[PDB]
């Protein structure tokens, strides 16, 4: 007699990647970069109307 | 999946992506892992 | 792991068959009932 065990295969899942300009939502964003944020310290904008 | 080196191939579809052992826990071995674990080597 | 050779090898021949497929809002879904294709004449129960 002959007696094994066995692994009988497995199955991974590929989890997914978003670009969030690859999705809908972003026309109401506006995807601006800026590589100094972090001296900027302040913002305004003064808005003639 | 208990051989970590068979999974190097996955040879399947991970195609669910439903929140595992949320379920029903009817896996015989099944480890809930982080980003590392020192056993995986 | 990335192992994605789990099985795509050959896509063996298929043939043509009678099956009622349906449409299920977004879903294509087969549809079969099956008492007199092999549970016909027996003394086994249907599920």
């Amino acid at each position: 007699d002959v007696e094994f065990d066995a692994l009988l295969g497995s199955y991974c899942n590929t989890l997914s990647l978003v670009r969030f300009l690859e999705l809908g939502l972003s026309v109401a964003c506006v995807c601006t970069k800026f590589p100094e944020l972090a001296y900027m310290n302040e913002g305004r904008v003064q808005f003639e109307v | 999946g208990y051989r970590y080196a068979a999974a190097i191939l996955p040879t399947g579809s991970i195609l669910s992506t439903i929140e595992v052992a949320s379920h029903r826990r009817l896996f015989d071995f099944f480890a809930a892992v982080r980003s590392d674990e020192n056993s995986l080597y | 792991n990335r192992e994605t050779l789990d099985e795509l090898e050959s896509a063996p021949q298929t043939t043509r068959v009678r099956a009622d497929l349906v449409a299920i809002g977004d879903r294509l879904v087969f549809l079969e009932a099956l008492e007199r294709r092999i549970y016909a004449a027996t003394n086994v129960p249907y599920p």
